[PDB]
Order: structure tokens, then C-alpha cells, then sequence
């Protein structure tokens, strides 16, 4: 099965460098152009360049050329990519995918997870989680919703669950936003009426790279 | 470079359904033309290559075609597993260029949203801060419009909007609104209402709480 492994440097600050990788296994490594394709957040594909690691090698993509080497080592079966005095627009998502001939041209038939680039100016920083208690005006009458805000964390992910996962129908984990130059994001879980708060109920929020674990039940009032 | 043209960007279709996707370039292309797929949480797959006509792998249902300047992808039953965003290549010179995408979603009976406004919590107040939160949540279609009002006024500084993906199950999206202001702010105003306007009513759908009935 052929098999393409990206990872490079992810989280990095604005003037700095990267140097990213594609390991390929499962085909003779020499026989295949590598491409590399970027993926800013806003949805399109572009290219990049090409790299063939054995017959000869490279072409990149006029705007790409020059911020951009793209180098082989051909021992260890590895295509790389260095990218040079990032800015906020290199925010994205670098995917290097295989050439294959088909009569007339090439494919790229198979392509990595991808590696994402993150330029920055943020720290490691823990959540902050905070309990969202119906308000004032008694609400959510029949089924009960109830909230979790996570505040100002960096970087991605954070893992939230409900009731350590027993909690997981009614659930709606929206995507964060980044907000100055922090995430912030929440869940909601709706719940019977019986259920709170004759029943505890917790969102349960998990930080890996802070090693910070919050468990925030959520009580009556504010 | 040679432009490369998707039409829709968007398309919303039943389950079962036959699909067709566009592509067209700005010059003939010679039919190198090559077809892929972006699942949800971004992995990317070769469908067609060689203008549409030639299959990777992938289901019997994907097929293409075209000559020239324009090409297509169909998907002659739409299953759920096909929602994903398609892109076509043009692989006759270089720069590859890519078109800009067309995305996929399930379309369902229209549903209006369940909202719940939440004050600050108590918590959040001893730092300084008070964020007010406004879930959205089970309504179709994707389109909703949420405005925040304070004792009568202003939406607009300092909200963050956040929307989900089409739930798998059902088929409708979610979202939040989050209003973030000082304390000191939030405690010179009284009421603060969540207001959304979805084309699934004529009247807004409004949920407010009053500061101090509490």
C-alpha cells in the first residue's frame, strides 16, 4: 500500500523558517514525483512545486519560488519542503501527494494526512472552562440546555466531554475560533428536565499540550 | 495559468440522488484532467483521472466526462458517505492549477432552531470578563442571521460566531454566538437578547434575560 508520512514544524512565529517532511514507503521512492499543495483555510488548492527524487528533479511554482526549497535525501525515502520568513498568510495546511504517469500525464495518486503550519504570536496556554447555567427567565422548558465556555487556550485541540463521556447524545461541540490570537470555543448538551439538577452534570475539558484536565459541574444560578 | 472553473461551489442534494459537478478551464486541456475528493476533517483521495472517464478505486458510482474546455463528475446515487468537497486538476501545463472546490450537503425539510441565551457565569465575572452565549442549535437550511441587542441597540463589537458541520443523523447545523464584554460594561446595561432571523419564520426568533432577575 503506498504510504506518504507527512510532519514538519507546526507551531511557529512570524520571520521564522520550516522544514517539513513526506516520508514514502511502499513503492521504490525513486521512481515518483513528489508534488507539495497548500491548503490556506479558505478552501482552495495550490501548488507548489515538484520534486522528482529520481529522475533528475525540481519545478515550483512562480510565487512559491524562492520562499520555497524543496530538497530529496533519497536514503532515507524523505521529500522536504522549507519554507522561509513566514508571514500570516503561510497559515496552512501543506499536503505533498505522488506523481504517477498515466498515458499523456501524471496523477497524483496518493497524498499525505498533511501537516498544519500555525505562524503565531501565542504561547501554551490553558483554557479557561466556564459552566453555562440556564439564566434568569427559567429556561429550556421540556429538555434543559446547558453550556461550557473554554476560553483562551493555545494551541489546538482541547477534548470536551460530558459526564466523562456517558453524556454524548444531545451534544454539540462547535469548532473554535481564534480570537486574539487565542481559541475559544463550546459545547452545549441538552438534557430532561428530571435529569438536572436532580443528576450532576460536568463538561469535562482536556488541554494536552498544558497537561491541564477541567472538570466544571454545572450548578443552579450563575 | 490556466483558470479552472468549478460551477456551484455549493449544491445541496437529496440522498439517492444523481449528481454533476462542473468543471471548465480557460483553454482546451487536452482531457488531463484529474478529479479528488476532501473528506470532512481534510483527507484528500483520487477519484478520476484522465478527463474525467478513468477510475482510481473509488465506487462505480463516480464517473466523468468531458472534452476541451469542459468537464464533469457525476454521481449517479448520492450516498452519505459522499459529502466532501470535490476539486478538478488540470494536469495539461504547468502551474497544476486546481478549481476552487464544490462542496456537498444533505438537503432536509427545513427545521427552525432551538435558541437558549446564557449569562455570564459568576466564574467568568471575578476575572473581569462577561461573555454571553447564545446556542442555535437543529435548524436547516445553513442561512441564519443573529443580532445582539443591548437594552435596544448594538450587535456588533465583540462577537465570535461558530457553526458546525451537518450532523450525520438529522441533518441540520448548529451554532454559536458568543457576546464578550468587561464586567464593568455589562453591568451598565439591563437586558441582552440573542436575536436570529432564519427563513423558517417572519418574526425573529428572540431569547433575552434581564440582569437582575437573578
Amino acid at each position: 500500500e503506498v504510504q506518504l508520512q507527512q510532519s514538519g514544524v507546526e507551531l511557529v512565529r512570524a520571520g521564522s523558517s520550516v522544514k517539513m517532511s513526506c516520508k514514502a514507503s511502499g513503492y521504490t521512492f525513486t521512481s515518483n514525483g513528489i508534488n507539495w499543495v497548500k491548503q490556506r483555510p479558505g478552501q482552495g488548492l495550490e501548488w507548489i512545486g515538484y520534486n522528482n527524487p529520481g529522475n533528475g528533479y525540481i519545478a515550483y511554482n512562480e510565487k512559491f519560488k524562492g520562499k520555497t526549497t524543496l530538497t530529496v535525501d533519497k536514503s532515507s525515502s524523505t521529500a522536504y519542503m522549507q519554507l522561509r520568513s513566514l508571514t500570516s498568510e503561510d497559515s496552512a495546511v501543506y499536503f505533498c501527494a505522488r506523481s504517477e504517469y498515466y498515458g499523456g500525464s501524471y496523477k497524483f495518486d496518493y497524498w499525505g494526512q498533511g501537516t498544519t503550519l500555525t505562524v503565531s504570536s501565542a504561547k501554551t496556554t490553558p483554557p479557561s472552562v466556564y459552566p453555562l447555567a440556564p439564566g434568569s427567565a427559567a429556561q429550556t422548558n421540556s429538555m434543559v440546555t446547558l453550556g461550557c465556555l473554554v476560553k483562551g487556550y493555545f494551541p489546538e485541540p482541547v477534548t470536551v466531554t460530558w459526564n466523562s463521556g456517558s453524556l454524548s447524545s444531545g451534544v454539540h461541540t462547535f469548532p473554535a475560533v481564534l480570537q486574539s490570537d487565542l481559541y475559544t470555543l463550546s459545547s452545549s448538551v441538552t438534557v430532561p428536565s428530571s435529569p438536572r439538577p436532580s443528576e450532576t452534570v460536568t463538561c469535562n475539558v482536556a488541554h494536552p499540550a498544558s497537561s491541564t484536565k477541567v472538570d466544571k459541574k454545572i450548578v443552579p444560578r450563575d | 495559468d490556466i483558470q479552472m472553473t468549478q460551477i456551484p461551489s455549493s449544491l445541496s442534494a437529496s440522498l439517492g440522488d444523481r449528481v454533476s459537478i462542473s468543471c471548465r478551464a480557460s483553454q482546451d486541456i487536452n482531457n488531463f484532467l484529474n478529479w479528488y475528493q476532501q473528506k470532512p476533517d481534510g483527507t484528500i483521495k483520487l477519484l478520476i483521472y484522465f478527463t474525467s472517464r478513468s477510475q482510481s478505486g473509488v465506487p462505480s458510482r463516480f464517473s466523468g466526462s468531458g472534452s476541451g474546455t469542459d468537464y464533469s463528475l457525476t454521481i449517479s446515487n448520492l450516498e452519505q458517505e459522499d459529502i466532501a468537497t470535490y476539486f478538478c486538476q488540470q494536469g495539461n501545463a504547468l502551474p497544476r492549477t486546481f478549481g476552487g472546490g464544490t462542496k456537498l450537503e444533505i438537503k432536509r425539510a427545513d427545521a427552525a432552531p432551538t435558541v437558549s441565551i446564557f449569562p455570564p457565569s459568576s466564574e467568568q465575572l471575578t476575572s473581569g470578563g462577561a461573555s454571553v452565549v447564545c446556542f442555535l442549535n437543529n435548524f436547516y437550511p445553513k442561512d441564519i442571521n443573529v443580532k445582539w441587542k443591548i437594552d435596544g441597540s448594538e450587535r456588533q463589537n465583540g462577537v465570535l460566531n461558530s457553526w458546525t458541520d451537518q450532523d450525520s443523523k438529522d441533518s441540520t447545523y448548529s451554532m454559536s454566538s458568543t457576546l464578550t464584554l468587561t464586567k464593568d460594561e455589562y453591568e451598565r446595561h439591563n437586558s441582552y437578547t440573542c436575536e436570529a432571523t432564519h427563513k423558517t419564520s417572519t418574526s425573529p426568533i428572540v431569547k433575552s434575560f434581564n440582569r437582575n432577575e437573578c
